[PDB]
Order: C-alpha cells, then structure tokens, then sequence
C-alpha cells in the first residue's frame, strides 16, 4: 500500500490500484437465468447468453 | 424258476408327493437415493467457503 510521505501537522491523501485477476467456479441453478461466482457476487444473466 | 432283482418289477407309486424349496439367503447392500454430501453441495452458495 502507497502511504503519503510525512509532512508534520497536515492531512495528507494517498492512492493506491492494485490490479487483481482470478480464476473463479461459478454455479447456476434452473432455470439458469442468473449465476453467482465464488466470492459471493451474484452476476444477474444467463450463462447461455450471447 | 428263477431268482430276479427288485428293479425288474415296474413299481407303482403309493407315495403322495410334496415339494418344497427353502427361501434363498439375500443380501441388501447400501442404497440411497442421495448422499449427504449431494445434498449439501445442492446449496448455490456456502456461507463457511465463501
């Protein structure tokens, strides 16, 4: 994590991205109209679409 | 005459005859329609993996 350098007596703002990809197992039930990933974020369309 | 042996002589049957056979022994093996571990695996989401 990217922390601002000290400056004594301020309020000092720092930004940090880190940027992450994962390989996940994803389970859909009938009628297969949503499918929700490891993590617990559901994704609200069918895994046949296209 | 002669001698002869029993077997020479047809024989007519004054026995009433009556057949029966034993139940066979049988096994019963494991059988369930689901296991517990189908079951659980039937929820979309765990709580304790996630």
């Amino acid at each position: 994590k990217y922390n601002p350098s000290r400056v004594e007596a301020f309020h000092r703002y720092g930004t940090t991205v880190n940027c992450i990809v994962e390989e996940v197992d994803a389970r859909s039930v009938y009628p297969y109209d949503e499918f929700v990933l490891a993590t617990g974020d559901f994704v609200y369309m069918s895994p046949f679409y296209g | 005459s002669h001698q002869l042996s029993r077997a020479d002589i047809t024989t007519v049957s004054t026995f009433i005859d009556l057949n029966i056979t034993m139940l066979e022994d049988h096994e019963f093996v494991p059988l369930e329609v689901y296991t517990r571990h189908e079951i659980k695996d039937s929820g979309l989401l765990d709580y304790t993996e996630v």
